[PDB]
RNA sequence: GCUGCAGUUAAAAAGCUCGUAGUUGGAUCUUGUGGAGGGUUCCCCGCCCCUUGCCUCUCGGCGCCGGCCCGAAGCGUUUACUUUGAAAAAAUUAGAGUGUUCAAAGCAGGCCCGAGCCGCCUGGAUACCGCAGCUAGGAAUAAUGGAAUAGGACCGCGGUUCUAUUUUGUUGGUUUUCGGAACUGAGGCCAUGAUUAAGAGGGACGGCCGGGGGCAUUCGUAUUGCGCCGCUAGAGGUGAAAUUCUUGGACCGGCGCAAGACGGACCAGAGCGAAAGCAUUUGCCAAGAAUGUUUUCAUUAAUCAAGAACGAAAGUCGGAGGUUCGAAGACGAUCAGAUACCGUCGUAGUUCCGACCAUAAACGAUGCCGACUGGCGAUGCGGCGGCGUUAUUCCCAUGACCCGCCGGGCAGCUUCCGGGAAACCAAAGUCUUUGGGUUCCGGGGGGAGUAUGGUUGCAAAGCUGAAACUUAAAGGAAUUGACGGAAGGGCACCACC
């Protein structure tokens, strides 16, 4: 309520509209394409790299461990991602200066848990999976 | 200013129905609010009505019963086109069995039962149940 | 309510219903007609005629011992004014304002006050011109002002 | 209000001393008078609001005094309405 | 968030007003009876005056007995709206039929005879298609239309001019005639033509009202300084001090004068102004609200991009002035420290005149206009009435006080009006039973009123105004505890006297 009910306000209502509609944090990305531009990922879900070389990452309080992520440079843009390595001893079945496939945590831009800086996780190493490598139905291939 | 009569009109004798009255006093009498009130009174709803004459526009003076509920208007005037009919009165009525949106077609001023009869569409004008 | 002013007021005349005579009366429609005529040579104005004949002389009205309005008659004449009073009215107030202001600048609220009723002069041109009551080439500035009030 | 009050036919002054525009019908709340002063020895008829002054042919040359609402005369006399 | 959001305090109404575009806008111009279709009046022909408004007619059919009657031809001032037709590629979709082994599909297929029938039967529908354009019917609703400095009606006549090509068998010279068209006078015939005045607005008129504004003028006391007179030792100041002032004498008391500043008490949930704001006297200059009115005009209105006026204090520029207070600054204290709170001194400023600056908790933190919906007592202004007293010439007119009524204005009290998360609010009410008109504005918390470019300004800055990145809380109202160098009571020799 509070605003024109007219017949012929048609022009008044759908200008209105298309302008208020930018204040919305979503659509001011969508359609920007600032999203695009800043991301180091094309909006593909995945994306390649070469590691560049094995970090710790202190954890946020209260919890308190060390989570050996990564880091590493990107094929297409040649610029710089910090990237979660997951469960027990897969550090490991990572060596410096090979190849590795990254993919977004599952929050689609924000951080995620108690670590902070990350925002992207690592899935095969070279065509194998973290799954195969640490159950042990495959085996390094080198 | 007031730039719709009828619309002024209903808030008046819906406001006086709930607080508990049987007499009213609703100005500046239009033409549009006697056959209105006409189509209302068969229904029953009200009883019959009273229009005192002044040069100025009259003014009428009603009668009035506790089985009315309310009455609304609907402004602006939109059309419908007999198939527009059926998602309007969804919306604005309690219940299919009973209710009557108004409307005024070139047949007449008349509740939408009616003119369906007629195969008119036209513009609609208020409601009440 | 008012048009430049946050008032909101009633004083309104009210008439009655009845519109007879009443009865009581006289000076037949023609008799109103020349006690009106001597009363516009003397500079009487339409609103004043009605006022000197209604507190005075036994009309209530000349709208109920003639079938036409004060103007019409001295307008059937070819006698009424190029302009209405209403606008002259106007017109005639926003002078002195003007001169007051020329005699003291600082006077800031006379200032203000202009700024109203030179608008409201506008709005009431743009009536009568849209009517075919005025030239519409008519406007109105400072010495356009000056002459026509003379 | 008492919440049932009739509005149809009202009271001959106790629902006639509302403001004459707040009433069913409009009605003036003036009046006429038929004066015949004695310094002015004619049957002149006034309005009770007069708004100017009125003057006299006779010796005198007022009658009524305009103030703020109905105007008082200077000595005159005989009051009608008539019938309105 | 069109249907369908929110803006007092949670994110949020431009400081305020004017104003074009845009959006929106009062009331008013026709009803009854037989037949037919459906009730017991009421919804295709007609009738009261009208009835699909008219004519004029002429060419090609229908009639009835040369003469006469009625269908088709111009159309009812113009549109929106609504209703009916026409015209719309397929596939897809909806959907009819059909046993794909059922189904997704597909458009097929089904029947009787040993072959000896040389065959039979049947489908491959229908719907939908924003707009805009084309067609026909309706006349309510919403726009638009006419004769008020008259022309509508009839073969009414005159005056004036132009022109049409038909006929006297044909073809040529002439002249009227007829038809069409154009223009002029005086006269009949029209009921001879104006809807009301909005508990809309504008304007006039009357008597009043107010610390409203501008200009001029008048007055008071204090403060400070100066001169003079009198008495003698301390005076200022603070929690306690000290800087500072002082026998050429301060402070204090008395008398006169000068300068600048300022309008006390009276002065109020009082008044006026659009807001910012506005109190000594008197005069002048223009302005405005409310009320009164059987005056005037006749819809002239509401809200507002563009654009415009005013806009505290501080600040800037140029002049005048400079008592008082006083950023800055210099001192004295307090403090471990003390660039502060406190004391002394003191520049800019504070004041006036002329230009700039456009911001505030510019707060009712609450847009403007309109309608409806409780009670009660007051107050300011106008009008109306009165049983009552008083003031003056005994008077009347009138003022003061008393009582009641009607307007509009600043506010208050009261409650199961109703609303709200609650606090609260007769509006923040009449809202899932959602639509009176319209403008502005909001989208978790930070980043940031920052970055950047535009614009305005002499300067100071104002207006316009992001993102990267970061985070799961930030915030509102209310309740229970604890705490308080908060308030009121009471108590203890593990507290004090």
């Amino acid at each position: 309520m509070g605003k024109c009910r007219g017949l012929r306000t048609a022009r008044k209502l759908r200008s209105h509209r298309r302008d208020q509609k930018w204040h919305d944090k979503q659509y001011k990305k969508a359609h920007l394409g600032t999203a695009l531009k800043a991301n180091p990922f094309g909006g593909a879900s995945h994306a390649k790299g070469i590691v560049l070389e094995k970090v710790g990452v202190e954890a946020k309080q209260p919890n308190s461990a060390i989570r050996k992520c990564v880091r590493v440079q990107l094929i297409k843009n040649g610029k710089k991602i910090t990237a979660f390595v997951p469960n027990d001893g897969c550090l490991n079945f990572i060596e410096e200066n090979d190849e590795v496939l990254v993919a977004g945590f599952g929050r689609k831009g924000h951080a995620v848990g108690d670590i902070p800086g990350v925002r992207f996780k690592v899935v095969k190493v070279a065509n194998v999976s973290l799954l195969a490598l640490y159950k042990g139905k495959k085996e390094r291939p080198r | 200013v007031r730039m719709n009569v009828l619309a002024d009109a209903l808030k008046s004798i819906n406001n006086a129905e709930k607080r508990g009255k049987r007499q009213v006093l609703i100005r500046p009498c239009s033409k549009v609010i006697v056959r209105f009130l006409t189509v209302m009174m068969k229904h029953g709803y009200i009883g019959e009505f009273e229009i005192i004459d002044d040069h100025r526009a009259g003014k009428i003076v009603v009668n009035l019963t506790g089985r009315l509920n309310k009455c609304g208007v609907i402004s602006p005037r939109f059309d419908v086109q007999l198939k527009d009919l059926e998602k309007w009165q969804n919306n604005l009525l309690p219940s299919r069995q009973f209710g009557f949106i108004v409307l005024t077609t070139s047949a007449g001023i008349m509740d939408h039962e009616e003119a369906r009869r007629k195969h008119t569409g036209g513009k609609i004008l208020g409601f009440f149940f | 309510g008012r048009m430049h002013a946050p008032g909101k007021g009633l004083s309104q005349s009210a008439l009655p219903y009845r519109r007879s005579v009443p009865t009581w009366l006289k000076l037949t429609s023609d008799d109103v007609k020349e006690q009106i005529y001597k009363l516009a040579k003397k500079g009487l104005t339409p609103s004043q005629i009605g006022v000197i004949l209604r507190d005075s002389h036994g009309v209530a009205q000349v709208r109920f011992v003639t079938g036409n309005k004060i103007l019409r008659i001295l307008k059937s004449k070819g006698l009424a004014p190029d302009l209405p009073e209403d606008l002259y009215h106007l017109i005639k107030k926003a002078v002195a304002v003007r001169k007051h202001l020329e005699r003291n600048r600082k006077d800031k609220d006379a200032k203000f006050r202009l700024i109203l009723i030179e608008s409201r002069i506008h709005r009431l041109a743009r009536y009568y011109k849209t009517k075919r009551v005025l030239p519409p080439n008519w406007k109105y500035e400072s010495s356009t002002a000056s002459a026509l009030v003379a | 209000m008492p919440l049932a009050k009739d509005l149809l036919h009202p009271s001959p002054e106790e629902e006639k001393r509302k403001h004459k525009k707040k009433r069913l019908v409009q009605s003036p709340n003036s009046y006429f008078m038929d004066v015949k002063c004695p310094g002015c020895y004619k049957i002149t008829t006034v309005f009770s609001h007069a708004q100017t002054v009125v003057l006299c042919v006779g010796c005198s040359t007022v009658l009524c005094q305009p103030t703020g609402g109905k105007a008082r005369l200077t000595e005159g006399c005989s009051f009608r309405r008539k019938q309105h």
